[PDB]
RNA sequence: ACCUCGGGAAAAGGAGUGGCUCUGACGGCGCCGGGUCAGAACUGGAACGGACGCGGGGAUCCCGACUGUUUACUAGAAAC
RNA sequence: GUGAAGACCGGGAAGGGGCGCCCGCCCGUCGAACGGGGAGCCGGCGGAGACUCCGGCAGGCGCGGCCCCCGCGGAGACGCCCGCCCCCCGGCGACGCGCACGGGGACCGCGGCGGGCGGCGCCCCGGCCCGCGAACGCCCCGCAGCCCCCGGACGCCUUGCGCGGAGAGGGGGGCCCGGGGGCGGACCGCGCGUCCCCGGCCGCCCCUGAAAAGCCGGGGGGCGCCGGCCGCGCGCCGUACC
């Protein structure tokens, strides 16, 4: 009627790489199983939106087609944020020779 | 008798700055050759908080003149700078706030702050919340500028010293009263051991000059001359006059 | 509706507490720091104060400095103006 | 541990990739539809389950003589 | 009316993004939405050569949205649209084909120092 | 009453409370799944928060506004 | 640099490497058995131990042999098995508190069926015990959120909100989701809670909630990788018990 379990962690403090998910194993004993903190996708370096297509894996264990967006500036720029950068890069050298002619 | 709070206060130890997790040193971009002649572009990245201070400091990154990558500026932020505005650092900048020229080349009238108190000090004067200093005169034969100091002095600095255009942001943050001390211990925590502060007439003679007897009260005046010793000025320094008046 | 008739409307948390003085003037500022302001771009009513003096409109995606209670100072307005005139007037 | 791909990637890893053993465990706690081909590998052991012994045979046919198998 | 064949136009969204391309048919506009067949550099020639000069262009036949594609005053008129059309470049083969003598319509261009401000890479500042 | 209009206030002061047998509500429909809120009869040495847990209240006067802190091992205060 | 010294104080000082060169202001192989970190699960065994042994099954990081071989698809957001070095730019590491609300996991309880009991003065299909499924590997889903494409509006919506001509609704899509299922590893249904994690918010502050090692993208230059398969290796110290 106990299932009451003990610490898989070294230590028993409970911080916030030292948290525990119950289940049964085939012996019929809940066991802790260890939670890795989701290491989150690469941000977008303008901006801050989470760059589309990465998944949320430390990137050494990801492959590097995954780790990867088929695009200029893929994964430091989102779209919007190339799509911006892009007209404002041209539009300046239009202007510039405006005022040369 | 014992040190009183002041003398213990000067060896640090516990009474140092609480410097943990400030953003860095705020300080006006260095003066370089392209300051001198012409105006550096830069782009206001980000306004963050600083932890003891309470103006907004800002991270303006310009390129880098000397190599080849970028470098990141901080800077006490003007009101009414945004994230992605232009600011131009030199001696051909345009009157805008956030641009930062040389005091002579600012006209008379003009709000400024982060002035420097002498050329390429990267900052000094006017840094706190809502503290701005404003031009008064340029004498071009001495090649100096009168300023107004926020407390009223007036301070002739060299022409050639940089000012950000505009009223330093965060104004009029002490107008909300602290209401709790609770509030206090939040604001002090940020900043220095200063706070809770115990009256010298409610410690014992040992520990401060006011004291204790059977009543609680300042003994002699409490104006103390300029040049009395380290431990003995507790009071009101060289006070010129005392007291509640009109003006 | 009207939960509290005279100007407890922000200040009832404190209760019966702190005296009418301070209660009255935290309702004008705390009035202003949770209001929202029209940000100078969005032209939409989303700025909300993050920090003390400094203000994001939601819709916009723009951080702004500004008053630690209101998005813009009296003295703010007043330079803006003063700085416009004399850069008008040197070129 | 992973399923084989048919007996079309099985057969393939039994002609030459590591297949160190491969058994034939019908009657997996007597149960029908039952035979399961477990494929030791280097990388993975590999298990196909096929619907009928006879199905089961044209995989154990082909089975390399060094290729080791073992019944359940 | 700025969409015509023979407008060089900046890519601003996908693979091809910041790259120069030329319309050489203005697809009639239809439920998908405005759309045109873009022919353009994907990669610029090579870099030192022999000294600076004493290396091979790749090109892009895709059809794309003309909002993803920001026009600009440059021409490069070329036949193009005898060879390039709508049931080339969707079938798969042809336009390979298609792309190949882009290829080398491209390369005698830039051997000959023809269209240069088209042969250049927009340069975006990160 | 008073009040700094937030309080005072659980002010003060009344009435009920068990068990059985039901009846409505409420989402739930191929009707299936809830356990709370009402209302009702019939009961019973004149019982029912039946143990347990769990403010006595009011009228003032003096201090200190408040929450906090303090003399470990005699002073928690009106002192800080 | 001081001081009678013991010692104390400290950036301004020709401060890093091979061959031809080149690039280069300037210290921590200090400091945490709770912070950050590349990767472990199940079953067993012993008188004394186990995430350590043993049996299985996996993951990490490197060393060699062999083979192969230098990008395509999409309208887009993406997708797809993919190079390395330098210099620059960035990301991840990386972060507060709260009331609610949602989603999972464990736990819990209720039936049913299957197995095993105990009591029985009367009743009892009314009681009790058991009914197991791990890391990992493929495939498929996964709210909210964030984007894409058409198009051009009083609507769309929450518990509370919030949202929309800088593009709503609607229609079709992409991404992430510490999760769920299916197979491999190897009993069936239902519900109310509890606890833990997680999400989208909303509130809060004169309070704004660490850093780095490491790892990985991107721009430009150089420049040839890349993979796959098959072997081997993984040293040092702690590990009883309270």
């Amino acid at each position: 009627a106990d299932c009451r379990v003990t610490c898989r962690f070294h230590s028993t403090y409970r911080t916030r790489s030292k948290i525990v998910r119950y289940k049964r194993t085939p012996g019929n004993r809940l066991t802790s199983l260890r939670v890795k903190k989701l290491p989150n996708a690469p941000h977008c370096a303008e901006t801050g939106k989470q760059i589309h297509g990465i998944p949320r894996v430390i990137p050494q264990h990801l492959t590097r087609q995954q780790r990867k967006v088929s695009r200029p500036y893929g994964g430091k720029l989102c779209g919007s944020a190339l799509r911006a950068h892009i007209l404002e890069s041209f539009l300046n050298e239009e202007n510039q020779a405006l005022r040369e002619i | 008798g014992r040190r009183i709070r002041v003398q213990r206060k000067g060896a640090g130890s516990v009474f140092r700055a609480h410097v943990a997790r400030r953003l860095g040193a705020a300080k006006l971009r260095a003066n370089d050759f392209a300051e001198r002649t012409g105006s550096v572009r830069g782009v206001v990245k980000a306004i963050l908080h600083d932890r003891g201070r309470g103006a907004p400091l800002a991270r303006v990154q310009f390129p880098n003149m000397r190599g080849e990558g970028r470098v990141n500026e901080l800077f006490i932020a003007p009101e009414g700078m945004y994230t992605g505005q232009e600011v131009f650092s030199g001696n051909k900048a345009t009157l805008h706030i956030g641009n930062i020229l040389p005091v002579g080349n600012i006209p008379e009238g003009t709000y400024v702050c982060n002035v420097e108190e002498k050329p390429m000090d990267r900052g000094c004067l006017a840094r706190a919340s809502g503290t701005y200093c404003l031009v008064v005169a340029h004498n071009m034969e001495t090649n100096k500028t009168r300023i107004r100091l926020p407390s009223g002095q007036k301070k002739l600095i060299s022409s050639k010293a940089r000012a950000m255009i505009g009223l330093v942001a965060g104004g009029g943050r002490t107008d909300k009263p602290l209401l709790k001390a609770g509030n206090a211990y939040h604001k002090y925590k940020a900043k220095r051991n200063c706070w809770p502060v115990v009256r010298g007439v409610a410690m014992n003679p040992v520990d401060h000059p006011h004291g204790g007897g059977n009543h609680q009260h300042i003994g002699v005046s409490s104006c103390v001359p300029r040049n009395a010793v380290p431990g003995q000025k507790v009071g009101l320094i060289a006070a010129r006059r005392t007291g509640c008046s009109g003006g | 509706m009207a939960k509290r008739t005279k100007k407890v409307g922000l200040t009832g948390k404190y209760g019966t507490r702190y005296g009418r003085a301070a209660r009255k003037q935290l309702l004008k500022i705390e009035t202003s720091q949770k209001a929202k302001y029209t940000c100078p771009f969005c032209a939409k009513d989303k700025v909300r104060r993050t920090a003390c003096g400094i203000w994001t409109c939601r819709s916009c995606s723009k951080t702004m400095a500004g008053g630690a209670y209101s998005l813009h100072t009296e003295p703010a307005n007043a330079a803006r103006a003063t700085i416009r005139r004399l850069r008008l007037a040197r070129e | 541990p992973n399923t084989i791909t048919e007996e079309n990637l099985m057969k393939m890893i039994a002609d030459g990739r590591g297949k160190k053993l491969v058994v034939k465990s019908c009657s997996k706690g007597r149960l029908q539809g039952k035979v399961k081909l477990k494929l030791r590998t280097a990388k993975y052991l590999y298990t196909l389950t096929v619907p009928n012994a006879d199905d089961a045979k044209s995989i154990v046919k082909g089975c390399k003589d060094k290729v080791e198998v073992q019944y359940v | 009316p700025i969409i015509k064949p023979g407008l060089v136009c900046i890519v601003l969204q996908g693979r091809h993004a910041g790259k120069k391309a030329v319309i050489v048919e203005a697809l009639p506009h239809n439920e998908r939405g405005s759309y045109a067949i873009v022919a353009g550099i994907a990669a610029l020639p090579r870099r030192i050569t022999n000294s600076m000069s004493d290396g091979r262009v790749r090109s892009f036949v895709k059809c794309m949205n003309v909002n993803h594609l920001m026009p600009t005053s440059c021409r490069l008129e070329n036949n193009y649209k005898d060879f390039i059309s709508t049931q080339t470049v969707a079938d798969v083969t042809k336009r390979r084909e298609i792309i190949e003598t882009v290829n080398k319509d491209f390369q005698r261009r830039i051997l000959e120092h023809r269209d240069t401000w088209f042969f250049t890479k927009l340069p975006i500042d990160a």
